[PDB]
């Protein structure tokens, strides 16, 4: 459990701690550490730190229009299609890894983004046009 | 129904993927040696502390002869040799029309030449004459009194190495960068490549040393079981085959030659540092092995080889058929100057159903080398002073083919190692990078508040 | 024996060997040569 220690075990006991995963991967690597500078490890230590931010970045960026910018587990307003999946309630959690899980959606998994930010940021944030100050 | 959908930020998914990667070594030598040629003279220190994880219920599918971090292995060293041997003395006024004759032998094997020539001295318009002495092979004749020349100036350039630089390897470690994870495999007999149900996550690997051998592997490393055998095609004959030992064999290589550094100042600075006269007798390179201990190991990869190839057909071992002097014998580089022992001697034994001797081989030393076949620029070996020796565990073989026999029986594999990306894949068969992916989306009875 | 725009021309270089000098007659174009000062150098 000191890292991705439930990689391996229900969707449910993975998401009992999934704090964990997320805080060794922006933090881990341990990047903070003749006369020149310029040499083969350097830049491959540089571009290595460049898409470690920018792939952090990238994330946060999603969870930042979706509600949960400090949040790890946000419920989101946003209705679940049956064509995405026909499992039950504890059809999926008591019996998939979050690995099966990611390729049973990865073909829709863009088509869950989109509507995200939709009804969770993009009307919730203009619901309080009427309600902020009346 | 009634049913939403919710976010999850740190699940652990990922894609098979390929990236980057560093260096990791820590305090090795740096006062007492430095400017080591892998090292650099400065990378990413690793932790004492080893980052490794045992996962569970997980059996992640390795592959060994397609896995890139090989490749960025491979091209990685091969920068890192130019960029060590760029700021260096060239040796380019080194290309005159040599007159050499035979070392001094009692006027009676030969392999060496007591040659001269004459270079630029500090002063462009004044020239000397300097004699020195070269290697067999790494000189051959041009068209009474013997007149020689360099083998590489009929070729490509020539820049001698930097006489402080240290090439002896030493453990680097290639860890992942963020938000990546280099699986390891635990389980014992990976045969091939498939999945391996005993994964670990480490964030470092073991201590990896670049071991430039040819033929026979030095330094490897190894967990238990019968002697691995991994191969891309086992059907394919035609390709190359990696084997694994289950205990080492102890093997010491060293020169009996005692040298003289001889410092030629051309142009400036520069000095040109070529062997003098040899003192206190001449004699033949060798490396020993232990005949007891060499037995049993040609015993235990043919017994493993036999459930694999059949187990009916007869062993023939051979030397390295074809090929060139420095891809069939095995080449390395040993304490500055790079050894080529003869092979031919250890696999002439033929096993099939059912205070102490040693053998030992035949070496000679060689000072122009661009090794992996590099054509671009070449390096002269400055020859190290005084006495040389190697004494390291060898612990892998490297086999190629066994003709077109078409059907019937008898075959094996006799010694080659044609590529030196294969050197690396003993140490990195167990080892796969992914993209870790902490975004996954899951639905649940479970909603915010209603206007907000 | 009788527009030239090109010239035979020729000279001695460097060979493999410093020691040694080696003569190859080439060719080149004009205007990439112009005249230093019979038998045209
Ligand atoms: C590998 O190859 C290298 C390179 O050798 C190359 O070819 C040889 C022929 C020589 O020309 C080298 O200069 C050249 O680079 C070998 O290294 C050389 O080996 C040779 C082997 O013969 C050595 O030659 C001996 O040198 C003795 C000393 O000479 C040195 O100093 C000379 C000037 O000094 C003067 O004053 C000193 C005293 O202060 C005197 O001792 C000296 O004689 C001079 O009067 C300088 O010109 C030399 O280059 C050298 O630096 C010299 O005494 C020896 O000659 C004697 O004795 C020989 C037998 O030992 C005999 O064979 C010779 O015929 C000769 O007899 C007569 O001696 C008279 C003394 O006055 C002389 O006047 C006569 O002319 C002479 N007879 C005739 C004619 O020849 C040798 O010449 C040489 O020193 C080595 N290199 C150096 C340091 O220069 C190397 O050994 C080879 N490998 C191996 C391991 O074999
Ligand atoms: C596979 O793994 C194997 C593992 O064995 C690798 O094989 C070999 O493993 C050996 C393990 O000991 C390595 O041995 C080391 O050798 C170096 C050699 O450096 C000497 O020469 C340097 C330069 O020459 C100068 O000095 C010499 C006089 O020696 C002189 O003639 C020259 O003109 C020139 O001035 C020197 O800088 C250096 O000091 C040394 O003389 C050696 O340095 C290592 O030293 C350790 O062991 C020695 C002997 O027991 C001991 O004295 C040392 O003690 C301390 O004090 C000395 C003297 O002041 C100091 O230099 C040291 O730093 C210490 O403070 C020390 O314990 C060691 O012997 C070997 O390099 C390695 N490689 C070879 C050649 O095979 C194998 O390489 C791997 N795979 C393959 C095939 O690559
Ligand atoms: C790395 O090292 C290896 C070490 O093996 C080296 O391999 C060498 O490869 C070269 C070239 O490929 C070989 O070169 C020649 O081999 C000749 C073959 O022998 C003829 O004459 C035989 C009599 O020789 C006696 O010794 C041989 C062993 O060489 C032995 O088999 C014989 O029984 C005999 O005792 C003759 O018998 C033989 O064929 C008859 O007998 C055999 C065996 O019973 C039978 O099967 C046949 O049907 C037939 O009846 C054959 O006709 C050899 O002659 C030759 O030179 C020899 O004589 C010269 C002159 O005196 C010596 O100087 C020299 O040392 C030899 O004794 C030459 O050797 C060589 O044999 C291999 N191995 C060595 C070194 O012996 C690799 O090349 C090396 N790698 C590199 C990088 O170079
Ligand atoms: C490791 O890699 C190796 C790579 O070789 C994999 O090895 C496999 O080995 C088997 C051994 O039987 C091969 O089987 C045959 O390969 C033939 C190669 O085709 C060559 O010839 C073709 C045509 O050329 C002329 O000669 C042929 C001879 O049969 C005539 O039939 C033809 O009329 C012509 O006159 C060329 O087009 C081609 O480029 C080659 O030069 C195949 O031809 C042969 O096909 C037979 O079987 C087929 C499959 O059942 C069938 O569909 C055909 O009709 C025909 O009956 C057959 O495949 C494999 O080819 C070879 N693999 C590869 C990649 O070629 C090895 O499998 C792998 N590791 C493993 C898994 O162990
Ligand atoms: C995820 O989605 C992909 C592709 O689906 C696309 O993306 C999604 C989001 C939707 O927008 C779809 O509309 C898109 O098409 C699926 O990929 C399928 O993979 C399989 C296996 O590789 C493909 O099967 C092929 O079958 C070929 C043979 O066809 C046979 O049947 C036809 C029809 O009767 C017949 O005409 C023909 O003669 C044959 O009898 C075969 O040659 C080929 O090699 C391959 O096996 C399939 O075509 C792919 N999908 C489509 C519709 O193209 C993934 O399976 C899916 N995964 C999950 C988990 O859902
Ligand atoms: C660099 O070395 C070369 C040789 O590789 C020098 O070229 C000539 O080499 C010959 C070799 O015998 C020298 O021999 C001398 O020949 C003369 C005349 O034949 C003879 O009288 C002498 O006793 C001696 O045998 C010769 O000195 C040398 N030069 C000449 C003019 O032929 C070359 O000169 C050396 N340095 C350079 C590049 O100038
Ligand atoms: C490691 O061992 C496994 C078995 O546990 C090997 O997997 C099996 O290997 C055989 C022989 O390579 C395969 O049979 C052959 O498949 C090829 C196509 O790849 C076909 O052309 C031949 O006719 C023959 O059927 C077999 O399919 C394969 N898989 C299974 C499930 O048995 C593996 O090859 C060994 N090597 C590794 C990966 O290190
Ligand atoms: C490799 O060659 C060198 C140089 O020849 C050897 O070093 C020499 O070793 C001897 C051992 O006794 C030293 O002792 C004595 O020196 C005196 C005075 O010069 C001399 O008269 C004696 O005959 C004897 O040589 C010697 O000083 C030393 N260096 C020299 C200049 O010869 C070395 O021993 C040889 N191989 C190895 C590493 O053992
Ligand atoms: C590189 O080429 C040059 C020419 O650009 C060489 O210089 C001299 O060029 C002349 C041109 O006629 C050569 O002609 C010879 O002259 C002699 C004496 O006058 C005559 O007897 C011959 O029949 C012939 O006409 C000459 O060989 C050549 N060298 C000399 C010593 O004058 C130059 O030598 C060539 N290579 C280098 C740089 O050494
Ligand atoms: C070499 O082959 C023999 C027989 O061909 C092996 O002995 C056993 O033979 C039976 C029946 O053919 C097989 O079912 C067994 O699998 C064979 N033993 C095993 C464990 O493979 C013999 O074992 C083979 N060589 C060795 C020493 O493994
Ligand atoms: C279980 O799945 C079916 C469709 O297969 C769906 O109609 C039903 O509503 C699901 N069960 C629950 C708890 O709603
Ligand atoms: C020196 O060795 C070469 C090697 O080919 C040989 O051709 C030459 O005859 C030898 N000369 C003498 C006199 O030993
Ligand atoms: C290598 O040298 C060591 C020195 O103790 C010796 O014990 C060993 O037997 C040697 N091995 C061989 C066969 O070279």
């Amino acid at each position: 459990l000191g890292f991705l220690g439930a990689a391996g075990s229900t969707m449910g006991a993975a998401s009992m701690t999934l704090t964990v995963q997320a805080r060794n991967l922006l933090s881990g690597i341990v990047q903070q550490q003749h006369l020149l500078k310029l040499t083969v490890w350097g830049i491959k230590q540089l571009q290595a730190r460049v898409l470690a931010v920018e792939r952090y970045l990238r994330d946060q960026q999603l969870l930042g229009i979706w509600g949960c910018s400090g949040k790890l587990i946000c419920c989101t307003n946003v209705p679940w299609n049956s064509s995405w999946s026909n499992r039950n309630l504890s059809e999926i959690w008591d019996n998939m890894t979050w690995l099966q899980w990611d390729k049973e959606i990865s073909n829709y998994t863009q088509i869950i983004y989109g509507l995200l930010e939709e009804s969770q940021n993009q009307q919730e944030k203009n619901e309080q046009d009427l309600l902020a100050l009346d | 129904e009634n049913l939403w959908v919710t976010v999850y930020y740190g699940v652990p998914v990922w894609k098979d993927a390929e990236t980057t990667l560093f260096c990791a070594s820590d305090a090795k030598a740096y006062e007492t040696e430095k400017h080591n040629v892998w090292a650099t003279h400065a990378c990413v220190p690793t932790d004492p502390n080893p980052q490794e994880i045992h996962l569970e219920n997980v059996t992640e599918e390795f592959n060994m002869w397609k896995n890139n971090m090989v490749e960025q292995m491979h091209t990685d060293i091969i920068s890192l040799w130019d960029q060590s041997l760029k700021p260096c003395v060239k040796l380019t006024p080194l290309c005159v029309t040599l007159q050499c004759t035979n070392v001094t032998n009692n006027i009676t094997r030969t392999e060496l030449k007591n040659c001269s020539f004459n270079m630029t001295t500090e002063l462009r318009d004044k020239k000397q004459k300097v004699y020195s002495l070269f290697y067999r092979l790494d000189v051959v004749q041009i068209n009474s009194n013997k007149e020689y020349r360099l083998i590489n100036c009929n070729t490509s350039a020539i820049t001698q190495a930097c006489p402080k630089v240290s090439f002896e390897p030493i453990p680097i470690h290639y860890c992942a960068p963020a938000g990546f994870a280099i699986l390891k495999c635990k389980d014992k007999k990976f045969n091939g490549t498939g999945p391996c149900p005993s994964v670990s996550t480490v964030q470092c690997t073991h201590g990896i040393k670049p071991v430039v051998s040819t033929q026979l592997l030095l330094n490897g490393s190894l967990a238990e079981e019968e002697v691995m055998i991994r191969s891309e095609n086992i059907t394919n004959n035609a390709k190359n085959i990696l084997v694994q030992f289950n205990t080492p064999v102890q093997i010491n290589c060293t020169r009996p030659n005692n040298n003289t550094r001889k410092s030629i100042r051309i142009g400036p600075g520069q000095a040109f540092y070529a062997t003098g006269d040899i003192i206190g007798d001449i004699r033949q390179a060798h490396c020993n092995v232990s005949k007891a201990t060499w037995n049993e190991t040609l015993g235990k990869v043919v017994k493993q080889l036999r459930k694999h190839f059949g187990n009916n057909t007869i062993i023939r071992f051979a030397n390295s058929s074809g090929g060139d002097l420095e891809v069939t014998t095995h080449s390395f580089n040993c304490g500055g100057e790079f050894f080529y022992c003869n092979t031919s001697g250890l696999f002439n034994s033929t096993w099939i159903s059912n205070s102490n001797d040693s053998i030992t081989l035949p070496c000679r030393i060689k000072q122009i080398i661009n090794m992996w076949q590099r054509i671009g620029q070449a390096m002269y070996a400055p020859p190290i002073q005084g006495v040389i020796r190697c004494v390291s565990n060898i612990t892998g073989l490297i086999l190629t083919r066994d003709g077109g026999s078409t059907n019937s029986t008898t075959e094996t594999f006799r010694p080659g190692g044609g590529d030196m990306r294969d050197n690396w894949r003993s140490e990195l068969y167990k080892y796969k990078v992914v993209k870790i992916e902490p975004l996954g989306v899951a639905p649940t009875r479970c909603k915010r508040r209603v206007v907000g």
